[PDB]
């Protein structure tokens, strides 16, 4: 068989487990609750922000930007995931520097999203400025009667390549 | 037009070439070991031991519609033909079959034709 | 502790200061005989201080002394004319002096003093750079020194005077010198990347012995000779390290990956080779047996000029000295130190705060799983709209645009406000006018912000977005026109009320029977009623129908509302129209159709481009002249089928924009006729305006066909179907271009029927 | 994609660029392990199509997003290089700036040209230099030329590291 | 100064053939996203730089002709030289030649084709 072969620092490595597990115990422990600790606290900033692509209330939204030069295409893949449920009142908007990326239609209605199929909703971001520099997008899915965004989305814009 | 073998007193077979007036040789790692300069375009090259002497000397055909044999470094003898050589080939000793732009296809012995046809 | 240079007596050596090679020199200036060396440094700022260093405490530093000018290079050798015994050697920019460190004693460790004479001086004509010192020729028992320039001489004083002095043939930026003693030959690495060798008495009889074209220009040159065997000369690049035979060639080089400062060949232990140790600007020591690396060691500081000595009593201690002011005495840490976590019984977690904090944070979590007005108001009059946005909380980032339609076209945009203190109004006024042929599809408009609010958790602002919609006036779009008596069709609206006069109803267009043309040169004819009570409206265009009973049905609601009476219907008991419907659904497809087309064949010819381009290409990188064999006619030919293709497809595109805007329109008014042909609700009505209306532009992956048809295919499916084999067989949903419309406008007519017996739409 | 170089179509597996399962070891394309110590030479796979590399992540075939192509102190319009050839000292470091520091490959290889002709071609560091100008205008051969050239003077690990 | 003139073209040429890879790169992008104004940019672009491409080529195309022309004149010239001697002397005045040009020493090699 491939069963594999162990080295001289396993065994003082199990030696040292031997001979001081209880410290380990200890110090293991102590350190997996400041790591819930602090991954509760991200999971509440982040809600708070409510910077989540995936978050009753089903949805899933990623943005992919292709291609260089000064124009990008950005196409939000969005879906409905629940059982048998549409969302009829979701409205999407973006987030950028009026001064680096020309975004034709910043704000603009989904349609009805049926449960089960990604919609491809795709835009044309455009670098302005002349020198080369990359600026986040921010994406923001809500409802129409409410101000908190649903969910959100960033992208890295690429450098432009431009003229 | 190249040839490829062991030319005379040289112990490393070398890729012999022609251009416009001017032959070459290079070893298996590309080193100029052999380089003459002959009458016109040379059209086509083969080895063939003219002289009997156990190494073989190389039969060049200039576009000047002559044929020469050079030996490593010195010109042995010189047989003219009547049109731009084509196409050398030797299998005999010292015979090689040679081929113009006439059509005439032929077969030497030292300096001198067995036979010759011309043709289409 | 493993790889670290542990601390031996080290210091900080002044204020701000500044040093480079040649500051740090480490011999027995004190000429005590006793093997134990003493560190000297003297910085370009003046002061030169030496120390004899025991293992921070005050008594080490032996002299501090302060020189006017700057000192370059300190060195201790045999300057002085008459005896065998070290003098101290320091070379200031125009000047050189030679020094005593003479220490007399006290009874007590620190009444003892050290005085510095100055032996003799010489006055520098050039700006020296820096100097080499050595026994040149054979003489022995006597240290000449060889002062370079900074603009290439080379002079040359035998341990009392000027003796001479000669131009380096060559050279602009001053590199480093050295002198070979088993050559007798000045070495330097000229400007020009060459190491050049010249023997002593060729530049004494004034020429280069040889040369070695190394790869760049060194820092350091270290000619060691503490072996008689295999003499060599270290020359330390920018970029390399060399190692250099006697003749003139490598002896061996290495790639260094790092950017050294300073080397020093120390004492060997092998036979023939050298132990050498390099100091990057990484901060650490690599220590070669002449290309290996043997040890590696992480400094504190940048190294420069590091130096190896015995200092009381241990030998080969490390002496590094930054050009910032520090300096360290080390030893190399030689000590495996176990990973593992520090046992600290004392630090234990506090369970209760961060319990609590937990506990808050789990119940937000666990909860969470179960400040702007804006208003716009329209000028009564290109209409002049304005909108005013005022905050409660202080808010930051905002950003204000407005959409209307793809055929009307604002002056402006987006406006863009900063941090607004609490309770502070903003206005923003811009101006919409039509810009086309083709009537837009509503006149309504939206205008939204989206700001943020600063918070302690993320101070640069939760996003917040919120929006308002404007109602635009017929006067835009629209003029008063001459009515025709008949158009290719017509609907009918019967209110159950009297015919009311078309004067009072749009007032702004001055009988009974009213015409419309708007801009574009359509026209549309609104009849009133004598005996019945409904209202007919007729064109050729079913687009044309949308607006005009949109606005009378609004009218009609507004005026009956001013009256006050309660009771008010618009029916339209008939049929609905799904006939002169799909023929814009059909021109739609067409036009998409055609563009796929267009597409698939740009794409053959795009290929066609490339190959013959990619053909050039391989021409034109060949040596050979060759005819291009007519290959530039087939690309010029392969060129204009392109460009004709691309104006076709910009020209498609802008016809599928046309007709989608038309198709708008016309399934406006088809939402509008079924919600009237049935009495519908406004939740339906919301539910058909989403399925229907889905978006404002075609792209090349999703478009109204597929969308609408799966939004119906669904809506058929969970609310107005029962059986299951026509659930899975014909009510499927694809996001995927059909090869036909034929699905869709059965959906469609079978949506209106299953509507008609009785059917009602969900939801779930 | 747009450069094709190798002599070979379909060269035997084994003997041409172009362990764990993915089981275990995650993994970048349908083969190729993640690897350690990313190097900005890696190219870790090729795409097939134009429209395959553009429709991926930027970042999934270098170790960085990929590109179409791969006041001032000194105008280099000004100068006449037929001069400062003359003097190597002020032409070797004017050729590390025009290459290192302004990217200018053409003016480069003027320089260089002139100052090897200068050094009646016995210098190995211009030789070199022009071998990477050449390289990174894309004549591999016209290098490999300099470069087989520059290790007739003098072995350099420099040399051996740009023919590989 | 045939040698240097071509080496320049040669670079210049490789130059714009990088640029045209690039702008075929970058067309292929615009039209996958049917952004028609940039490709039609690209496709212009593409056009003129063939066009002076093509230029280009047939400026190299006629100095490397007079280049084939010059050095066929010169090796003829060696062969013109050996061929007026009978033996031995004529690959020696071939070889002496050929080393007098490889070192450039023109002078050594007229002196070699006199009397040598």
């Amino acid at each position: 068989l491939n069963v594999p072969r162990k080295t001289r620092l396993y065994v003082d490595q199990t030696l040292r487990e031997r001979e001081a597990g209880t410290a380990m115990h200890r110090t293991f422990q102590a350190d997996l609750y400041l790591l819930r600790l602090r991954a509760a606290r991200a999971y509440v900033q982040a809600l708070e922000s409510s910077l989540s692509p995936v978050s009753r209330e089903p949805l899933k939204l990623h943005a992919v930007v292709q291609g260089l030069g000064p124009t990008f295409k950005l196409t939000l893949h969005l879906q409905n995931t629940s059982t048998a449920r549409p969302i009829l009142g979701l409205v999407v908007c973006f987030l950028y520097n009026e001064v680096l990326y020309a975004l034709p239609r910043a704000f603009f209605k989904v349609p009805l999203l049926v449960p089960g199929l990604n919609y491809p909703l795709e835009t044309f971001v455009k670098s302005l400025s002349d020198k080369g520099i990359s600026d986040i997008i921010k994406v923001l899915v809500l409802r129409e009667g409410q101000s908190t965004p649903l969910l959100s989305a960033h992208i890295n814009m690429p450098m432009s390549e431009g003229l | 037009a190249i040839v490829l073998g062991t030319l005379g007193d040289i112990t490393s077979p070398l890729a012999i070439i022609g251009g416009n007036c001017a032959l070459q040789g290079f070893n298996h790692e590309g080193n100029d070991l052999f380089w003459t300069v002959t009458g016109d375009n040379v059209h086509s090259l083969a080895l063939c031991d003219f002289d009997g002497d156990g190494k073989k000397e190389l039969l060049v055909g200039s576009e000047d519609f002559d044929i020469r044999v050079f030996k490593e470094d010195e010109i042995v003898a010189e047989m003219s033909e009547t049109e731009i050589i084509t196409s050398l080939c030797p299998m005999y000793g010292s015979r090689f079959g040679y081929a113009l732009s006439n059509g005439t296809v032929g077969v030497y012995d030292k300096t001198a034709r067995y036979w010759r046809i011309k043709s289409k | 502790s493993l790889f670290k240079a542990r601390d031996w007596w080290s210091t900080v050596l002044g204020d701000k200061e500044e040093f480079d090679q040649g500051c740090l020199c480490l011999a027995d200036v004190d000429n005590t005989g006793n093997g134990q060396d003493k560190i000297i440094v003297g910085s370009f700022m003046g002061y030169l201080r030496i120390f004899n260093p025991h293992p921070a405490q005050a008594e080490d530093l032996l002299l501090e002394v302060h020189l006017r000018d700057p000192i370059l290079q300190v060195e201790v050798g045999k300057f002085v004319s008459g005896t065998e015994m070290l003098h101290l050697a320091v070379l200031h920019s125009r000047k050189l002096c030679v020094y005593s460190v003479s220490g007399t004693l006290g009874n007590v460790e620190h009444g003892n003093q050290y005085q510095i004479k100055l032996m003799y001086e010489h006055n520098l004509q050039r700006t020296a750079c820096n100097m080499t010192y050595g026994s040149f020729g054979g003489v022995k028992g006597r240290d000449l020194i060889c002062i370079q320039s900074v603009d290439g001489m080379l002079m040359v004083f035998e341990q009392e005077s000027y003796a001479f002095g000669r131009f380096l043939p060559g050279s602009l930026l001053p590199g480093p010198l050295a002198y070979s003693s088993r050559t007798d030959s000045f070495i330097t690495v000229s400007s020009c990347h060459q190491v050049e060798s010249y023997k002593y008495q060729v530049l004494a009889f004034a020429v280069v012995d040889w040369t070695l074209n190394i790869g760049e220009q060194a820092i350091d040159i270290c000619i060691v000779s503490f072996i008689q065997s295999a003499s060599s000369v270290f020359v330390l690049g920018e970029r390399n390290f060399f190692c250099l035979k006697d003749n003139g060639q490598i002896q061996f080089m290495k790639k260094l990956d790092y950017s050294p400062s300073c080397f020093l060949p120390y004492c060997s232990v092998s036979e023939g080779t050298i132990n050498t140790l390099i100091g990057n600007h990484n901060n650490m020591l690599h220590i070669y047996q002449d290309v290996t690396l043997k040890w590696a060691t992480q400094l504190p500081h940048v190294p420069v000029a590091v130096r190896v000595g015995c200092l009381h009593d241990l030998k080969g201690v490390i002496v590094t000295l930054s050009d910032d002011g520090h300096l360290q005495c080390s030893y190399l840490g030689t000590d495996p130190s176990l990973f593992q976590a520090p046992k600290v019984e004392s630090r234990e977690l506090n369970y209760d705060e961060l319990d609590m904090e937990l506990k808050e944070l789990q119940k937000v979590i666990k909860n969470v799983n179960k400040d702007l007005k804006v208003s716009a108001m329209v000028s009564p009059n290109s209409v002049t709209v304005k909108v005013t946005l005022k905050n409660r909380v202080a808010l930051q980032k905002i950003k204000l645009s407005i959409y209307v339609q793809p055929p009307l076209v604002l002056t402006g945009d987006q406006f863009t406000f900063e941090f607004m203190a609490p309770e502070m109004t903003r206005t923003v006024g811009f101006s919409v006018y039509l810009k086309g042929s083709y009537s837009p599809p509503e006149l309504e408009g939206n205008a939204v912000v989206s700001y943020s609010r600063p918070t302690e958790r993320n101070p640069d602002g939760i996003p917040r977005v919120s929006q308002c919609k404007f109602r635009l006036p017929l006067k835009l779009v629209c003029l008063p026109g001459q009515p025709s008596k008949t158009a290719s069709h017509k609907l009918t609206i019967d209110t159950n009320k009297s015919p009311v006069s078309l004067l009072s109803l749009f007032p702004g267009f001055a009988v009974n029977v009213m015409g419309f043309r708007f801009l574009g040169g359509s026209q549309v004819t609104l009849l009133a009623s004598k005996t019945s009570q409904r209202y007919r409206i007729q064109s050729e265009q079913f687009e044309d129908l949308w607006l005009i009973t949109n606005e009378l049905i609004i009218r009609l609601q507004e005026y009956f509302e001013k009256q006050g009476i309660k009771d008010f219907t618009c029916s339209f008991s008939g049929s609905v129209p799904l006939e002169e419907y799909f023929e814009l659904i059909d021109h739609h497809f067409e036009l998409r159709i055609n563009g796929e087309k267009l597409e698939e064949l740009l794409s053959e010819r795009a290929v066609q481009f490339r190959a013959i381009q990619r053909r050039l290409l391989t021409r034109f990188k060949d040596k050979t002249p060759a005819p291009l064999q007519h290959l530039d006619t087939l690309l010029d030919g392969t060129y204009k089928q392109v460009i004709a293709l691309a104006d076709a497809v910009e020209e498609n595109q802008d016809n599928l924009f046309q007709s989608f805007t038309r198709l708008k329109s016309a399934t406006h008014l088809v939402i509008l006729l079924i919600g009237l042909w049935q009495k519908l609700s406004a939740d339906q009505i919301a539910i058909l305006e989403a399925a229907f209306l889905p978006l404002q532009q075609d792209t090349q992956e999703l478009g109204w066909e597929e969308t609408v048809d799966a939004a119906l295919s669904h809506l058929l499916k969970t609310c107005l179907s029962k059986s299951s084999k026509e659930q899975a067989l014909n009510l499927n949903s694809q996001l995927g271009i059909p090869k036909d419309t034929s699905q869709l406008k059965k959906h469609i007519t079978l949506f209106c029927d299953r509507l008609a017996k009785g059917g009602r739409l969900c939801l779930s | 994609i747009l450069d094709e170089n190798a002599i070979a179509q379909v060269p035997r597996p084994g003997t041409s660029l172009k362990g764990p399962s993915p089981a275990v070891r995650p993994v970048t394309q349908a083969g190729r392990p993640i690897t350690g110590f990313l190097r900005p030479s890696t190219q870790s796979g090729r795409p097939g199509t134009i429209e395959q590399a553009i429709k991926t992540p930027r970042t999934a075939y270098t170790a960085r997003p990929i590109a179409s192509s791969s006041g001032p102190f000194i105008n280099l319009s000004r100068l006449n290089l037929a001069k400062y050839a003359q003097k190597p000292k002020l032409a070797k470091a004017l050729f590390e700036y025009i290459f290192h520091h302004e990217n200018d490959v053409k003016t480069a290889l003027d320089l260089a040209a002139l100052s090897t002709e200068h050094s009646q071609y016995k210098d190995w560091w211009w030789k070199v230099q022009i071998g990477k100008c050449y390289y990174r205008l894309g004549l591999y051969r016209e290098a490999e030329k300099q470069f087989k050239s520059a290790l007739k003077q003098q072995e350099m690990v420099d040399t051996f590291l740009y023919l590989a | 100064e045939y040698h240097s003139v071509h080496q320049k073209l040669s670079a210049d040429m490789a130059d714009n053939s990088n640029l045209i890879r690039s702008l075929l790169v970058q067309a292929e992008d615009a039209r996958l996203m049917r952004d028609m104004k940039t490709m039609k940019n690209r496709y212009k672009e593409l056009y003129d730089l063939n066009k002076d491409l093509l230029n280009g080529y047939k400026i190299r195309c006629n100095n490397h002709t007079e280049l084939l022309g010059s050095l066929k004149a010169v090796n003829q010239a060696i062969q013109r030289a050996g061929h007026l001697r009978v033996g031995k002397p004529k690959n020696q005045v071939i070889t002496a030649c050929r080393d007098a040009i490889r070192s450039n020493n023109i002078n050594m090699l007229f002196r070699i084709m006199r009397v040598g």
